[PDB]
């Protein structure tokens, strides 16, 4: 769990959201929340978990939908992006 | 503790949730009192874990639901709701009782599905 | 990792699904593979893999539907399903 | 050892790989011979990563394969291939160079993507 | 993660422990935080997380040892056991 | 900012942290900061992860700590304190500056251990 | 998994062991043979396994331990250690 | 097929498999016996995994175990045995029956433990 986007490849950050999806099915929420809390910090977009469960129709509801997403908001807020 | 669903529910559109946040919230969808009618139940919770198992396996309402909610609800965990209606640690949708236990624990007629933000006004 | 289809619920199975997403992205396929193995032996599908990378297009590209047709198809070929 | 990509590749079907088990199987995509022409690898195995990874950013070429089999590919591993075209421990699209070091290592002419079977009886 | 001891065999209480012990190799604790709650909460003895990291002299620093003295503590406050 | 270690803390017995919860807490083990001298760290925070890192290497201190609480260290991570030493979610064994930004914050000499309970009330 | 000792740091060596001590203890052996195989590759110990179930009376039976003796060894015999 | 557990087994040293690669293997130990005896299994394998969950849980045997074999045997799995006397898959100590179906699957008396590679020579 690194903190900061900039410290993640577009590779690394995909499998930070299948993490994401492992505890998604997970008997309880316990791990799953702690795993969204650093998801929402380290993205900084507005609508957070919004991304994971609440796609918008206009890309696809995947794990690099939600990479493309994230890449074009913050290349748009001037932002530092994925690790090269 | 234990008890037997009742009920019949009501017919939803293709945006069942969408009132959640508002009045009452969302009410069980007819189809979904179908298949739990007559059941048996040792507590709300396992009544609350098969509702939205069966929720995932009913393709009018899955459909409303993105990937990674539907894989919530088909292990029976209530799906996320949107950021803007959660409210501290409660992220998740609801069951509400109309009538409390001044009762009607497994009647589907008096449970009803609303946001965090909005059950707390209540 | 039960070594047969009745001891698994179908929230199980899908956890299961999940362990197996998560390999897919990683680094080798070393992991992958062992599971891959495990999954093949106790659904007893002749196509094996191709239901998790090769999905019918008359279904669901999801866990929920790789479960369905996994109980579609033992159920009708007599063979034991998932626990209930 | 290191080099760069060369080569402009062909232009392909919605169905890319299904002659991968057949002749000298398919060949690389213009649209991908674009992105990675010109580039520097430490190693061939560095070039099929960064191809793999190219194929899964093109939507044209992503729709052609499954959420999991797209998932592989945006790590940089080549797809399952299906059960039929496997080979012991060989389990996924290999890539395989026309014209031996006897060359072109880097040369996306002289580079196709063939099924283990197909591959052996080469 | 069980709500319970009762339904922990002795065997899936190791499990659990050598969860917490990968964890504390994690570059955060974050996850393991929330690991050594849960622990705490169905262990309910008064010491909680030193049964861990302060084991008693008097015993084997070991997922075996922590278990036994758990299994002890519990039988001597006639509070149920793991699951046989 | 980044900087470089300087001092040279003091002897210690088999009971280093015995007294982190009192006055200010225990001091820099001599040996520990003769591996640490004159090296250079991007902040304070490299600075404490180095340093407990170096802790679990020496055979004199990491037996006064169990076997979970090495691994901790060996990964840069400070040992988690007695439950009866916590506060919140302060659950490990903190380092504190004797003298303030008002300073030598590599100062192996103006820095010691101390526990959360201890910590708050300085 | 990395192909090789160099790209392991001392604590990244030591996550390594942790997950196979956390597959000793699954139901079976699958993904834990598959990991040892590694372990004893990357290595390159002539006595393979045996540095982590049979370790020397002369040292530490812990991850710390494992990691020394490795250290010394691969550094008497003129290998790469683990990355700095 | 199920049955139950029966025997006395012999005394053992603090070497107890140091012979398991020589003749009929180490045997069953005495006071391991004494815990299984006239217990009902469903299968051998069954036995298998009481049998080293039992050996965990025995002081002057564990001790002569490193901390991962007790891990493994305290989950029902054999030891892992030394890397000299493993053969290809097989890389833990196995049961032999002296007396094969030609019988007593569950008589203690007639159980061993051996390595891999005296089993096959057996
Ligand atoms: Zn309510
Ligand atoms: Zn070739
Ligand atoms: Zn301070
Ligand atoms: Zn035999």
């Amino acid at each position: 769990l690194k903190n900061s986007i900039s410290d993640y490849t577009e590779a690394e950050f995909v499998q930070l959201l299948k993490e994401i999806e492992k505890e998604n099915v997970a008997a309880t929420d316990d791990v799953l929340d702690v795993l969204l809390e650093h998801f929402v910090k380290i993205t900084e977009h507005p609508d957070g978990t919004d991304l994971i469960y609440y796609p918008s129709d206009n890309r696809d509801d995947s794990p690099e939908g939600i990479v493309k997403e994230i890449k074009e908001w913050r290349a748009a807020n001037g932002k530092p992006g994925f690790k090269q | 503790k234990p008890g037997k669903a009742t009920g019949k529910g009501k017919p939803v559109n293709n945006k069942w949730l969408n009132n959640a946040g508002k009045d009452l919230g969302s009410p069980v969808p007819d189809r979904i009192a179908n298949k739990l009618r007559d059941k048996e139940f040792k507590s709300f919770d396992d009544f609350r874990k098969k509702f939205w198992e069966e929720v995932s396996k009913d393709p009018e309402l899955s459909k409303q639901f993105s990937r990674n909610n539907n894989d919530r609800m088909k292990v029976g965990k209530a799906p996320k709701t949107r950021t803007q209606d959660v409210s501290g640690k409660r992220t998740s949708f609801e069951l509400h009782h109309e009538k409390p236990i001044s009762g009607g624990v497994y009647d589907m007629d008096n449970i009803s599905v609303v946001t965090p933000k909005r059950h707390i006004d209540i």
